[PDB]
RNA sequence: AGCGUUAAUCAUAAUGGUUUAAAGGAUCCGUAGAAUGAAUUAUAUAUAAUUUAGAGUUAAUAAAAUUAAUUAAAGAAUUAUAAUAGUAAAGAUGAAAUAAUAAUAAUAAUUAUAAGACUAAUAUAUGUGAAAAUAUUAAUUAAAUAUUAACUGACAUUGAGGGAUUAAAACUAGAGUAGCGAAACGGAUUCGAUACCCGUGUAGUUCUAGUAGUAAACUAUGAAUACAAUUAUUUAUAAUAUAUAUAUAAAUAAUAAAUGAAAAUGAAAGUAUUCCACCUGAAGAGUACGUUAGCAAUAAUGAAACUCAAAACAAUAGACG
RNA sequence: AAUAUGAAUUAAUGCGAAGUUGAAAUACAGUUACCGUAGGGGAACCUGCGGUGGGCUUAUAAAUAUCUUAAAUAUUCUUACA
């Protein structure tokens, strides 16, 4: 879901904020693919599944008997006494959600102000779901996808 | 116990520190006299030491003998003292 | 409102009161049968 | 301010301008006739006897017009034309004769400025 | 207090001004810094075992991983209240240090107040020159006291000698009782020695105390006259 | 040995090893570590021929600053 | 070869806000919502089958005796009447008087009857209630906390319209009426005194049945969810080997960060998401007209003309009291 | 039926002019001020009832404190001693 999504990245930002390490999120499939296309990307230093305690050591497989309990544990990054993660605003809000084509997501990465998004930026990531599969924006276009706008790291 | 923490004062002082002394020797003679007085009668030889001490104390003048630094030590300490969290 | 503010407000509602207490007698007159 | 409010009627309030005279009528200039010429005070703190006048335009609508310039000639039925200016230090009067034109004589012996008053050209 | 920036970073702001023209001169520091960089890194690291006992602090155990049947016997077939909560704040905030020696010094106190009296150096000596074998109590560093008999249960313990704790306790301090009685006698005798052979001792300690408690007396006792005085009058 | 449990700063949460006797207990490995960097920085002005400045506002401090 | 001016149009800040400046509905309940809202897999934002983390249901085990409504009790005093004995003042105020005060024998005192209305300590409104509210006692009926066990399987959030409750005053009936007390009258005060003080003291305050639906109905701060750095206090829960030092929550108080016009907010006035209400210069105005509702007072709804370049908040330094 | 214009007389309100009567508010504004409401008064206002702080969180003591080798030993010590 993307309130929950939202509500994740603000976790995020609070965590950037303060310079903890090492930080818990809720155990689901998007935003498992989000945490990701986030370390891929190199924003997260570690991403591993664990329990509502703390990460996992050894493989745990996930149940109904642990899948209330289980979480998604995560790695921030740190460089020259500023945090690489500063911010994580969602694009695709829940009651307005935005769904671009290929052109316009092209439009976007030119720089081009689109349906009121600011065009992506140097050092930034725009996610975007097509087909429930979160991917970079370049990649959407490459692959060329028509997909919803998701999110924007910074 | 129910101990009281206080909120973040501006200055902790105690606005008329007592340094209690002891009381004046004059003054007392003077009251045992006064004592004495009420019973025995008027003036009778029994009080006849007592008069003469009270004159002796009482010649040069009424009273014979004439700071606490406790709001400079609150001055210093609070400070310290406070369980104020940090900046 | 600051206090000031507002009694420029309870003056406004003070002549307000006091004139529906004169118009009273006219107010009724105007009301019955019509 | 939520998404849904907007939806229904809610946003920034857009400025459109306000008439400046709406006793005009939408237009540049109107023709009246002089009802009475007065001398007004102004409002504190500047002091002097302002020649305003009260006119009836052909609109219909009655209205309190300033007369600019030195001496002026205007009496109790002058054909004046009206324009939307406002005399500033007088209240209730928003209004402007324009002064070459009518009855209203163009302002004796104006060297500056003279389009703004009637003045002609004096041609050496 | 925020993240200060400006202690850190001197070196890239001194480098600005070399670079500008404001700065002539190199500093002194400004090659060394350069070569040794400060962290700049500023984090709140997370911790997953308790160093004093070996407890894990992040796993946690789990539905599958407790079959048998519970006190009261329940099996526990969902997780309950406490293992949905997110336990994030126990990886961050710092262990509380647990040892089992803690207890036992504790215990020995209860059982010789005594003990309390006989004063105590802190002030440590190198703490990694000693080598103590708790094959015996007596070392030669280390004075004898409870601590000592503490150390000697732990190396029963350790050993197997005594599998049970109290027992090893025990035994530890029976050790302690034959030696501390050993040097009341030592003293006494080298006293009595002492007294035979013409030594001269100026003041006793019953002495020093009865003489301590004079003065305190005769102070009390001129201030208790006055008081006397001030409340007849 | 470090301050106190009540009178902490969590901005150094990091160097703290543990808790104990109501104290927090500074991790001795880590301090070992900075004093090493501490020291190399230290040996690295007086080399290059800088003005080292020592400040001990506390009582006993004086004579050992000195 | 136009330049001025007037009349118009477009641009020129929402890449906004509502504790204190315009602006959170008195409060909850809940309908619509073309509002928003968990998990996994598979189909070609939906269907389908599975999940239990949200939201519920019922037990069990601990606690708690509070809030409603109703019925039945308790208490210090107050006024009034009467008796007793007793003597000249009493009561009041800044100081005085007027009065159902007193030589018809008072006031004070001691008794003895009656009447209403209030609830000292404990008390912190701590707590409890949706908010209004709510502390003498008891009973009845209703509702209420936590943790476990089991079950349901997103059943939820918010909520236009709507609905219900809503202090004090007010009103309509019928009781009641000690004390207090608008008004009124009288005495003071004062240049004056339609006041502040004193005296008589009617409505009212009290109960029963209603009407009405407003208050600085205020935390001047709508509800919900996820999240973020410390400390100290209590409160409850669990374990500990009942009284220890521990783990949880919950509240309260100091803060970090962050936000902020600042004052300051501090788990919200922070970081985010959802839904509703509301604001768009000051006067004129919550006025007029109109409509609806009310026994009525009134309540809601709610304009325009006319006139200004003002108007407002936080904080600063003075002067002043 | 709705809409528009007119109406003797009459009410509110604005702007100007600073006249009269008081002195209600701002400080403890000389009776704390304001909310709701009711009654009264030339006029500001006054008074009852509950509410609010945007007025008092402006908050700042009933006082006494202890014994071990005072030194040929501590106090000195400049990478020495071990
Ligand atoms: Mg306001
Ligand atoms: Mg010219
Ligand atoms: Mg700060
Ligand atoms: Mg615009
Ligand atoms: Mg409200
Ligand atoms: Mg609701
Ligand atoms: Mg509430
Ligand atoms: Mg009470
Ligand atoms: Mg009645
Ligand atoms: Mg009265
Ligand atoms: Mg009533
Ligand atoms: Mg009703
Ligand atoms: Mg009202
Ligand atoms: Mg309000
Ligand atoms: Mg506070
Ligand atoms: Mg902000
Ligand atoms: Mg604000
Ligand atoms: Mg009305
Ligand atoms: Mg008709
Ligand atoms: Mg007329
Ligand atoms: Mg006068
Ligand atoms: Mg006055
Ligand atoms: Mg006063
Ligand atoms: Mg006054
Ligand atoms: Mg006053
Ligand atoms: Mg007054
Ligand atoms: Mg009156
Ligand atoms: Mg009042
Ligand atoms: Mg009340
Ligand atoms: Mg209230
Ligand atoms: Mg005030
Ligand atoms: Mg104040």
């Amino acid at each position: 879901s993307l309130v929950k999504l939202a509500n994740t990245c603000a976790h995020l930002q609070n965590c950037s904020k303060v310079r903890v390490a090492l930080t818990s999120i809720p155990y689901t499939k998007l935003q498992l693919q989000f945490a990701y296309n986030l370390y891929q990307q190199g924003f997260l230093s570690s991403l591993q599944k664990g329990s509502t305690m703390g990460p996992d050591k050894d493989f745990v497989e996930v149940t109904p008997d642990n899948i209330s309990t289980r979480r998604l544990w995560v790695g921030l990054k740190y460089r020259d006494n500023k945090p690489v993660l500063s911010s994580c605003k969602l694009i695709s809000k829940p009651n307005s959600r935005i769904h671009l084509p290929m052109e316009d997501m092209k439009k976007l990465c030119s720089g081009v102000t689109i349906r009121n998004i600011k065009p992506l930026q140097p050092g930034e990531l725009i996610l975007v779901r097509a087909h429930n599969n979160i991917m970079d924006i370049n990649e959407a276009i490459s692959k060329k996808l028509d997909g919803e706008v998701l999110c924007r790291v910074k | 116990p129910p101990v009281y923490r206080l909120p973040p004062l501006p200055r902790l002082k105690v606005k008329k520190p007592i340094i209690r002394q002891e009381a004046n020797k004059c003054l007392v003679l003077m009251s045992n006299l006064l004592q004495c007085w009420s019973s025995y009668g008027h003036m009778s030889p029994k009080c006849a030491g007592l008069v003469t001490e009270l004159k002796s104390c009482t010649s040069e003048s009424a009273l014979g003998k004439r700071k606490s630094n406790i709001n400079y030590h609150a001055a210093r300490l609070y400070d310290r003292i406070n369980g104020k969290p940090h900046d | 409102d600051s206090v000031m503010r507002k009694r420029k407000k309870k003056m406004k509602k003070h002549k307000l009161r006091k004139r529906r207490k004169r118009e009273k007698a006219e107010r009724r007159k105007l009301s019955q049968g019509r | 301010a939520t998404l849904n409010q907007i939806k229904r009627g809610s946003g920034p309030p857009r400025r459109k301008k306000i008439s400046t005279a709406p006793q005009l009528d939408q237009c540049p200039q109107r023709k009246g006739v002089v009802l009475r010429v007065m001398v007004l005070k102004p409002k504190k703190p500047n002091s002097a006897q302002r020649k305003a006048c009260r006119v009836r335009l052909t609109n219909g609508n009655v209205v309190s017009a300033y007369i600019p310039g030195e001496g002026h000639d205007a009496q109790e039925h002058s054909i004046v034309y009206v324009r939307g200016g406002r005399c500033q230090d007088l209240p209730g009067v928003k209004y402007h004769v324009i002064r070459g034109a009518g009855d209203l004589s163009g302002v004796v012996n104006r060297i500056s400025s003279r389009s703004k008053y009637g003045a002609k050209k004096p041609s050496k | 207090m925020k993240i200060q920036t400006n202690a850190v970073n001197v070196l890239q702001r001194t480098s600005a001004y070399l670079k500008s023209g404001l700065l002539k001169e190199t500093p002194a520091w400004y090659n060394v810094v350069a070569s040794i960089p400060p962290s700049t890194k500023f984090t709140r690291e997370p911790r997953f075992k308790n160093p004093s006992n070996g407890h894990i602090i992040g796993k946690l155990v789990d539905v599958t991983e407790q079959p048998h049947a519970n006190n009261k016997g329940l099996y526990k077939t969902r997780p309950n209240s406490s293992d949905k909560r997110v336990g994030v704040k126990r990886l961050y905030r710092p262990p509380k240090l647990t040892y089992v020696e803690d207890r036992l010094r504790s215990l020995f106190y209860k059982q010789h107040p005594w003990e309390l009296s006989r004063p105590k150096i802190l002030v440590e000596n190198e703490i990694g020159d000693e080598n103590y074998d708790w094959s015996h109590m007596l070392q030669i560093g280390r004075p004898l006291d409870g601590e000592s008999v503490i150390q000697r249960t732990m190396y029963l313990i350790k050993t197997k000698q005594y599998g049970d704790m109290v027992e090893a306790y025990d035994h530890a301090r029976y050790e302690f009782y034959a030696l501390r009685m050993q040097e009341e006698t030592e003293q006494q005798v080298a006293l009595e020695e002492a007294e035979m052979f013409g030594s001269l001792f100026g003041v006793s300690a019953i002495e020093h105390g009865i003489q301590k408690e004079q003065e305190v007396l005769d102070v009390w006792e001129k201030k208790v006259v006055e008081e006397t005085e001030l409340m007849a009058a | 040995l470090g301050q106190s449990t009540s009178l902490w700063r969590s901005s150094t949460q990091s160097y703290i090893y543990g808790e104990y006797k109501g104290i927090h207990i500074i991790d001795l490995n880590q301090t070992l570590s900075y004093l090493k960097r501490a020291a190399k920085v230290v040996e690295g002005v007086s080399e290059s021929g800088g003005i080292i400045l020592f400040l001990g506002t506390r009582q006993g401090q004086k004579r050992g600053l000195e």
